[PDB]
C-alpha cells in the first residue's frame, strides 16, 4: 500500500496552529501513527491509532480522520517543536516527511 | 522501556555488519494466571534513516519464538534474531552497498491487539557508514 | 394509558466474560480429563430462526481463557514429576555406527557420572542424546538447558495425545455456534444456533500446520484479521484432510536408570537395528490439489492478476521455522521446505526430513524445561492436515507478486481455528414491557 | 420448542414460552478443572439469586409475568402496543430500552413498597 | 416429633408435619476437610435452589401445600383415594409413581403457564 | 437515603424505607485472596438463603411486610403500642426481644402450616 | 536403609500425633444418615429398626 | 570510621552451571549476616 503525505514543508510562528495530512491508498481503519524527530535525535511517538495520545507529551497535539484523510493538528506552537513529522501505517512509511520550523 | 543500542560502525563494501539492540528487563512478562514469568509476545522492529530521507522499515522479530518478517526489498541479505538470555536483538546485514550507510534504529512494539504497529520506545540510534 | 410488566425467562443475551469447565466422554492424561464432568450421550442442539448475531473470532475471549487453561494443566501435570537437575553434568560424548549419510553426527553417544540410589557412590552411565539437546563446552558436552532454566522430566505414563474436550459454560450462560458454512472471521452470522456447550475440541499442539482438528463444510476458507496486515496471520481451513504419515524408523530402546532415592530417570538405550532419519509423507497429488484450492480461494482478496508464491519460513527458532508437533509422546521438527515450493500463476509422496528433540520448552517459561522421555519401539502416526498458519510478506507497490510462508508460534492463532464458530453469551432472563393490564 | 427457541420470534410466541427457557437456569479435589467448575457453579447460583431477589422486591415472586402499578412514561418509548408486540424481537426491545433500565427498576421498587405499606395500613382495620 | 419423624407413617399423618422437616433443609485454609466442607455446603445450596425453583415455576413458591389445575390421569394410578391416604406410607407411594414423574411435571408447568397467561389477559381489562 | 440510613431512626421512618437495605443484601486461581473471596461469597449466599427459608416458612415469600394470625402474648412485651412505634429504634427493640425469638418463630410456622392445611380443606369443597 | 533403592523416605514430623482421635462423619444439608438400630443385624438386608441422624 | 568491619568481602566455592565443577566466587555481606568459626565465616 502507498501513503502520500503533505505538505513537504511548512513554516509557522509561535503560538499559531498548523495541520499536516496524509492519505493512504486503502482503508486502514484508524491504524495511523504520528512520529516527530528533532534534528540529530531519535524519533519519538506522539499519536497512536490516529486518535490517542502517547504518554509523556503535550495535549496540544491532536489527530483525526475524515474518510481516508488522516490529519494532525498543532495548537499553540512552542518552538521546541521544530523538526520532522511522519505518518506510518502498517509496514509502509510516508516518504520524505514534513519538516516544520519557525519563521 | 529504556533501549540501549550498539556503537557507530564503519565497514567496507562487500562485508557484513551487525547491530545490537539491548532492552534490559523487558523481555519477560508476568502471567498472573499461572503466576510465572513467560517470554513476552513483544516485537522488535528495525528502521533506518538515510541522510536527509524518511525512515525505512527493514523488518521485525516477534521474540516469542523468534519469528521474523523482512521488507521484500531487502530480502535475502538481512537476518534478524534475538537472544532472550541477555535480552538483546541482533541485525545482520550482508553485502552492503554504498547507499546502505545510514542511522539504524531499533524500536519496541507492544504488539497489542487494538493498536497495530505501535513503536513506543526507540533506541539512541547507530551510525552505519560504508566507504572505500 | 399504559403500564409496565416484568417478564422472567425472557430470551435476551449479552456477550460477557465467563469461566468455562471441561467436559469429556469416558489412564492419566496430561489434559486432566478424568476430572472433567462426563458429557451427556446426546448433547442438546437448538436451532435459532430469524436470528442474526455479530461474531468476532479475534476479540473472542474463549481462546485466551482456554490457552490459560492448557498452560495450567501442562504445568500441573509436571509438578508431581521427577526433578532432573542432577543431569547437568559434564558429558563425555563420542560420535555414533550403521548410520545413513543423513544422520551423520545427529546422534551422540554420551557417557557421564550420576548419583546412585545411595550417595557415597556414583555410577558411570551411558546414553544417547540428539544433537539438538547438547552443546560443546571424545569431547565434553552439556545439556542445552544447563545455564538457563531447570529440567523436569515428564512422568512416562501421561498420554500426550490430545483427547477431545468440550468447553461448557455454567447455568445462566449459553454458547452460540455459527452454522453459516461461508462464515469468514468476523461479522454477522445469519445461521446461528445455540448449544449447551462446545463440540469435540482437540487441543492439538502444532506450529506450522494444523493437525487433526475440525474441517470446513463447503470449501476451503481463508480467515484472518485485516488481510492488508502483513503482521497479522492467515488461518486456513481445508475442505478435505491431507493425510500425513509421520514416523521415526528407529527401534529406540529405553533404559531406566536410578538417579535418586525413588526418583528414576529414563535414558535412551542403544538403538537396535539401522539408524534411519525420522520423516513424514504427504500425498503429492493431494497436496497439489489442496494448494490449488487454497490459491483459488485466496485470489479473491488479491485479484486474479496477482501472482502467489509459497516459500519456506524466513527464519527463527527451531519450533517456528519448521513444522513442530507431537506424535505418540515424542516431539518432531520437520524441515517442510519441500512443502512450500510452488509458484502459482494465473502415487508419489513428498518426503520431509524431521529432527527429534527432548529438551522441550514450549510456551517459553523462565526456569522450566520438559525432558521428553524416550519411547520404546518404532513410532508412527497418521494425522489429518487441516489448516495452515500463513503469513504475508510486505512488498513494493510496483510489485505484483505476493509471497506466503508458514508461520505460527503464537498458539492462540492455532487454537482460534477450533473455536472460531463459538461465542460465550450471558442469558438475561429479566425484561420489562408495556401492556394494558393494571395490577389490582 | 426449546431453550432460546423463540429468540428470533416476535413478542407473541416468546411471551408464551417463558417456562421452557426458564427451566434451564440452574442446570472434587483442588484441580484447575475442579476449581473452575466450582467457581462456575457458584456464579450461576449467585446470578439466579440476584434475579430472584429483584423479582421478590417487585412483589412478583413465583410469577412468570406480573402486572405492576406504575404507568409507562412515553419518555422511555413512544412506540404503540401493536407493533411492539407483533413487529420486533425481544433483543431489539432490550437494546432499545437498555439505557433506561435503572430508573424504571427503582420506580417498580418504590411503588411496590408503597403498595405494601398501604395494604398493611388498610388491613389494620 | 422431629426431622423425618413420620416418614413411615400414613399420608394423613405425614401431610400435617411438613414444616418440622422442611425447616431443616439448609442446616479456613484450602485443606482437604475445608474443600470438602465447602463443596458440601454449595451442593446443598444448589439442591435446595433447584427444588425451590421447581416450586416457583408452578406458582407455588412459598407454599407448603398448593393446589393445582391439572387433572389426575388415572393411567398413573387408579387406586382409590381413601386407600392411598389411609394405608400406604410416602415411600411406597413415591416408589409407585417413580416412572410417571417427568410427565406430570411437564403437565403442571404447561398448566401454570396457561393459567398465568389467562390471568394476565383477564387483568388487561 | 442509603443503606442502613434509618438505623438509628425511630420505628416509623425505618418501616417506610425497608427496600433500600433489602436490595443490598446480595451486593481466578487458588491463592489466599481467591479462597477468602469464595468463602465470603458462599457464606453471603447461605445467609440470605437461610433468611429466605425463614420467610418462606411463614408464608410471606417476596413480601417485605406481611401479617400473621397469632396473638401477641404479653409475656414477651406488654408495652403500649404507641410508645413502641414512636420511641424505641429497631436495635433496642431487638435487645428487648432477643431472648424470646425462637418460640415466636416456631409459633409462626405452626400457625402458618395449620392455616394452609385449613385452607386446603376449605378449597376441596 | 531398606526403601532407599525404591522409595523416597520422608520423616514424619515429631510433634504431630498418630493417635486416632475419634471423629464424626456428617452429611451436608438436604441429606440424612440412616443408622440400623437393630442389634441382630447381619451383613446386608432389611433393617426393621432404622433411625435417622 | 562508621564502616570498620561492617562490610565483609566473602568468597566461597559455589558450583557453576553444571553440577560437577566448583568456581571461586566473591560477594559482600553485612557483618550482622556472618558468624566467625583472613578467617572463616558462615
Ligand atoms: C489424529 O488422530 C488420530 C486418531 O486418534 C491419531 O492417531 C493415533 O495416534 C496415536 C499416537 O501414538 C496412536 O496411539 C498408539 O497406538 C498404538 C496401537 O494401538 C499403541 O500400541 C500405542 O501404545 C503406546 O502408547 C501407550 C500410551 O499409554 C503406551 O502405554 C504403550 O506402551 C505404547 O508405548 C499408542 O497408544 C493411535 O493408535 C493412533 N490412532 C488412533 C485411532 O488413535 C493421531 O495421532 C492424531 N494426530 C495428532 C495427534 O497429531
Ligand atoms: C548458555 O550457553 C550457550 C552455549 O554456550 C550460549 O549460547 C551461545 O552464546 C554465544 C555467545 O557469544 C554464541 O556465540 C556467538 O555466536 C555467533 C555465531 O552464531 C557469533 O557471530 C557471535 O560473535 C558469538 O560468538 C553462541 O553461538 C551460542 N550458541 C548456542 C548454541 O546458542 C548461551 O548464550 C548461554 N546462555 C547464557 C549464558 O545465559
Ligand atoms: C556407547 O558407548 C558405550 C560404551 O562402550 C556402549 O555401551 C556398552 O559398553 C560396554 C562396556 O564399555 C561394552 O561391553 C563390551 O563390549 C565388547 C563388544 O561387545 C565386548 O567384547 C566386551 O567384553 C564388553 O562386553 C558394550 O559392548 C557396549 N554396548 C554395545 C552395544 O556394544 C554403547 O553401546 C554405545 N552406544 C552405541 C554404540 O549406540
Ligand atoms: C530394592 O532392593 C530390594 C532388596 O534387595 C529388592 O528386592 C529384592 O530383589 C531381588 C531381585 O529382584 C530378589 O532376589 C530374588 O530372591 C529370590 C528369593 O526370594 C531368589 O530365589 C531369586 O533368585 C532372586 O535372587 C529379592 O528376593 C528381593 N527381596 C525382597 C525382600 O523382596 C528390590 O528388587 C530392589 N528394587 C530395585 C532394585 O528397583
Ligand atoms: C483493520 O484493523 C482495524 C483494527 O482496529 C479495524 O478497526 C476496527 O474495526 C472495528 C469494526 O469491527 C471498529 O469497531 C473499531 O472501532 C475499529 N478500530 C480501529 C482502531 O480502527 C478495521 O476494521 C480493520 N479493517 C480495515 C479495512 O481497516
Ligand atoms: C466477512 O463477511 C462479512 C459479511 O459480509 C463482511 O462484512 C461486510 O463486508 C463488506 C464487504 O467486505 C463490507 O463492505 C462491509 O462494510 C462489511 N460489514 C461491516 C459491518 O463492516 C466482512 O467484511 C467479511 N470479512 C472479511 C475479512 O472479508
Ligand atoms: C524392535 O525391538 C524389539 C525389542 O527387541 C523387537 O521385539 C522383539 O522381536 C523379536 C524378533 O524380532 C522377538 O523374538 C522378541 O520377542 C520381541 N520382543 C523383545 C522384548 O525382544 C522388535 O521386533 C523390533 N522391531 C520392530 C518393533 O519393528
Ligand atoms: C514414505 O515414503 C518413502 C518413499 O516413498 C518410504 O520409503 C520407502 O519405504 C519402503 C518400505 O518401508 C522401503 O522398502 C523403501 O526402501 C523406502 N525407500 C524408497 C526410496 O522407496 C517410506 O517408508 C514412507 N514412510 C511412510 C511412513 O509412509
Ligand atoms: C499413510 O498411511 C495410510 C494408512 O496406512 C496409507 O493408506 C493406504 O494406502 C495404500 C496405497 O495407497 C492403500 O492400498 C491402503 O488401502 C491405504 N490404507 C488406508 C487405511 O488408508 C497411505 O498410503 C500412507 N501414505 C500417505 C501419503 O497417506
Ligand atoms: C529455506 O530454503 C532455503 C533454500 O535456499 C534455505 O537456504 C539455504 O539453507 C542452507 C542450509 O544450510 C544454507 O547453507 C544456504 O546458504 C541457504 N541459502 C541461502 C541463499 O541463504 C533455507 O535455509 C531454508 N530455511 C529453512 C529450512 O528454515
Ligand atoms: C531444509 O531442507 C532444505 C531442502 O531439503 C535444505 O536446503 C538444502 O541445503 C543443502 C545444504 O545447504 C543444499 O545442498 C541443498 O541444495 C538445499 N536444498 C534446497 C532445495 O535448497 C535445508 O538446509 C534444510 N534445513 C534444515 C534446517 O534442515
Ligand atoms: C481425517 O479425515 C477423515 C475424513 O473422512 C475422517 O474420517 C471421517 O471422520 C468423521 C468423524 O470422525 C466421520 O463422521 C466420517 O464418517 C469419517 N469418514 C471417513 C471416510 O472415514 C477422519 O476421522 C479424520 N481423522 C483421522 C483419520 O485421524
Ligand atoms: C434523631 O433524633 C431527632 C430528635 O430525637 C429526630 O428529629 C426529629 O425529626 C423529625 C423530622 O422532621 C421531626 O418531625 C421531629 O419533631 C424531630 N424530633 C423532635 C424531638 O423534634 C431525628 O429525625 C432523628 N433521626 C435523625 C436521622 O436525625
Ligand atoms: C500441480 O499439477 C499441475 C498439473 O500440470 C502442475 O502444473 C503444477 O505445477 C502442480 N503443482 C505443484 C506440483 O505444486
Ligand atoms: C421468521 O419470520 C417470519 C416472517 O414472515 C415468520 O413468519 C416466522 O414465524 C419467523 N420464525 C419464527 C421461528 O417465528
Ligand atoms: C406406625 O404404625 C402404628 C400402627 O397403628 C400407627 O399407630 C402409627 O401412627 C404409625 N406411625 C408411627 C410414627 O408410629
Amino acid at each position: 500500500i502507498q501513503v502520500t503525505q503533505s505538505p513537504s514543508s511548512l513554516s509557522a510562528s509561535i503560538g499559531d496552529t498548523i495541520t499536516v495530512a496524509c492519505e493512504v491508498s486503502q482503508d486502514v481503519g484508524w491504524a495511523v501513527n504520528w512520529y516527530h524527530q528533532r534534528p540529530g535525535r531519535p524519533p519519538y511517538n506522539l499519536i497512536y491509532t490516529a486518535h490517542n495520545l502517547a504518554p509523556g507529551v503535550a495535549s496540544r497535539f491532536r489527530g483525526s480522520r475524515v474518510g481516508t484523510y488522516f490529519t494532525l493538528t498543532i495548537n499553540n506552537l512552542l518552538p521546541e517543536d521544530v523538526g520532522t513529522y511522519y505518518c506510518q501505517v502498517f509496514d509502509s512509511f510516508a516518504p520524505g516527511g514534513t519538516r516544520v520550523d519557525l519563521r | 522501556v529504556r533501549l540501549d543500542q550498539s556503537g557507530t560502525a564503519v565497514k567496507k563494501p562487500g562485508a557484513s555488519v551487525r547491530v545490537s539492540c539491548r532492552a534490559p528487563d523487558s523481555f519477560t512478562v508476568y502471567r498472573p494466571r499461572l503466576s510465572a514469568y513467560f517470554i513476552g509476545e513483544f516485537n522488535i522492529h528495525w528502521l533506518r534513516q538515510a541522510p536527509g530521507q524518511g525512515l525505512e522499515w527493514l523488518g521485525f522479530v516477534n521474540i516469542f519464538r523468534g519469528a521474523v518478517k523482512y521488507s521484500s526489498r531487502f530480502q535475502g541479505r538481512i537476518t534478524i534474531t534475538r537472544d532472550t538470555s541477555s535480552e538483546t536483538s541482533y541485525l545482520d546485514l550482508g553485502a552492503l552497498k554504498a547507499d546502505d550507510t545510514a542511522t539504524y534504529y531499533c524500536a519496541w512494539d507492544k504488539n497489542v491487539d487494538d493498536n497495530p504497529w505501535r513503536l513506543d520506545s526507540w533506541g539512541q540510534g547507530t551510525l552505519v557508514i560504508v566507504s572505500s | 394509558n399504559l403500564w409496565v410488566t416484568v417478564y422472567y425467562g425472557v430470551p435476551v443475551w449479552k456477550d460477557a466474560e465467563t469461566t468455562l469447565f471441561c467436559a469429556s466422554d469416558a489412564k492419566h492424561n496430561v489434559w486432566a480429563t478424568h476430572a472433567c464432568v462426563p458429557t451427556d450421550p446426546n448433547p442438546q442442539e437448538i436451532h435459532l430462526e430469524n436470528v442474526t448475531e455479530e461474531f468476532n473470532m479475534w476479540k473472542n475471549n474463549m481462546v485466551e481463557q482456554m490457552h490459560t487453561d492448557i498452560i495450567s494443566l501442562w504445568d500441573q501435570s509436571l509438578k508431581p514429576c521427577v526433578k532432573l537437575t542432577p543431569l547437568c553434568v559434564t558429558l563425555q560424548c563420542t560420535n555414533v555406527n550403521n548410520i545413513t549419510d543423513d544422520m551423520r553426527g545427529e546422534l551422540k553417544n554420551c557417557s557421564f557420572n550420576m548419583t546412585t540410589e545411595l550417595r557415597d557412590k556414583k555410577q558411570k552411565v551411558y546414553s544417547l542424546f540428539y544433537r539438538l539437546d547438547v552443546v560443546q563446552i571424545n569431547k565434553e558436552y552439556r545439556l542445552i538447558n544447563c545455564n538457563t532454566s531447570a529440567i523436569t522430566q515428564a512422568c512416562p505414563k501421561v498420554s500426550f495425545e490430545p483427547i477431545p474436550i468440550h468447553y461448557c459454560a455454567p447455568a445462566g450462560f449459553a454458547i452460540l455456534k455459527c452454522k453459516d458454512k461461508k462464515f469468514n472471521g468476523t461479522g454477522p452470522c445469519p445461521s446461528v444456533s445455540t448449544v449447551q456447550c462446545t463440540h469435540g475440541i482437540k487441543p492439538v499442539v502444532s506450529t506450522q500446520l494444523l493437525l487433526n482438528g475440525s474441517l470446513a463444510e463447503e470449501e476451503v476458507m481463508i480467515r484472518s484479521e485485516n488481510i492488508t496486515n502483513n503482521a497479522k496471520n492467515i488461518l486456513v481451513q481445508f475442505n478435505t484432510p491431507v493425510q500425513i504419515n509421520c514416523t521415526r524408523p528407529n527401534n529406540n530402546t529405553r533404559k531406566s536408570i536410578r538417579i535418586g532415592p525413588g526418583q528414576a530417570f529414563y535414558a535412551t538405550g542403544d538403538i537396535i537395528g539401522d539408524i534411519r532419519q525420522a520423516h513424514c509423507n504427504v500425498s503429492k497429488a493431494t497436496w497439489n490439489e489442496t494448494l490449488g484450492k487454497v490459491v483459488k480461494q485466496l485470489r479473491k482478496h488479491f485479484g486474479n492478476n496477482t501472482i502467489i508464491r509459497f516459500a519456506n519460513s524466513s527464519g527463527g527458532d527451531l519450533e517456528v521455522t519448521t513444522h513442530s508437533f507431537n506424535c505418540g509422546g515424542e516431539f518432531f521438527y520437520c524441515n517442510t521446505s519441500g512443502l512450500f515450493n510452488s509458484t502459482w500463476i494465473s502415487n508419489d509422496s513428498i518426503t520431509l526430513p524431521c529432527r527429534i528433540k527432548q529438551i522441550i520448552n514450549m510456551w517459553q517459561r523462565i526456569g522450566q524445561a520438559m525432558y521428553a522421555p524416550p519411547i520404546q519401539g518404532v513410532i508412527r502416526c497418521v494425522s489429518n492436515i487441516t489448516g495452515l498458519i500463513l503469513t504475508r510478506d510486505g512488498g513494493s507497490t510496483n510489485s505484483t507478486t505476493e509471497t506466503f510462508r508458514p508461520g505460527g508460534g503464537d498458539m492462540r492463532d492455532n487454537w482460534r481455528s477450533e473455536l472460531y464458530k463459538y461465542k460465550v453469551v450471558k442469558i438475561e432472563p429479566l425484561g420489562v414491557a408495556p401492556t394494558r393490564c393494571k395490577r389490582r | 420448542l426449546g431453550f432460546l427457541g423463540a429468540a428470533g420470534s416476535t413478542m407473541g410466541a416468546a411471551s408464551m414460552t417463558l417456562t421452557v427457557q426458564a427451566r434451564n437456569l440452574l442446570s472434587l479435589k483442588l484441580t484447575v478443572w475442579g476449581i473452575k467448575q466450582l467457581q462456575a457453579r457458584v456464579l450461576a447460583v449467585e446470578r439466579y439469586l440476584r434475579d430472584q431477589q429483584l423479582l421478590g422486591i417487585w412483589g412478583c415472586s413465583g410469577k412468570l409475568i406480573c402486572c405492576t402499578n406504575v404507568p409507562w412514561n412515553s419518555s422511555w418509548s413512544n412506540r404503540n402496543l401493536s407493533e411492539i408486540w407483533d413487529n420486533m424481537t425481544w433483543l431489539q426491545w432490550d437494546k432499545e430500552i437498555s439505557n433506561y433500565t435503572q430508573i424504571i427498576y427503582g420506580l417498580l421498587e418504590e411503588s411496590q413498597n408503597q403498595q405494601e405499606k398501604n395494604e398493611q395500613d388498610l388491613l389494620a382495620l
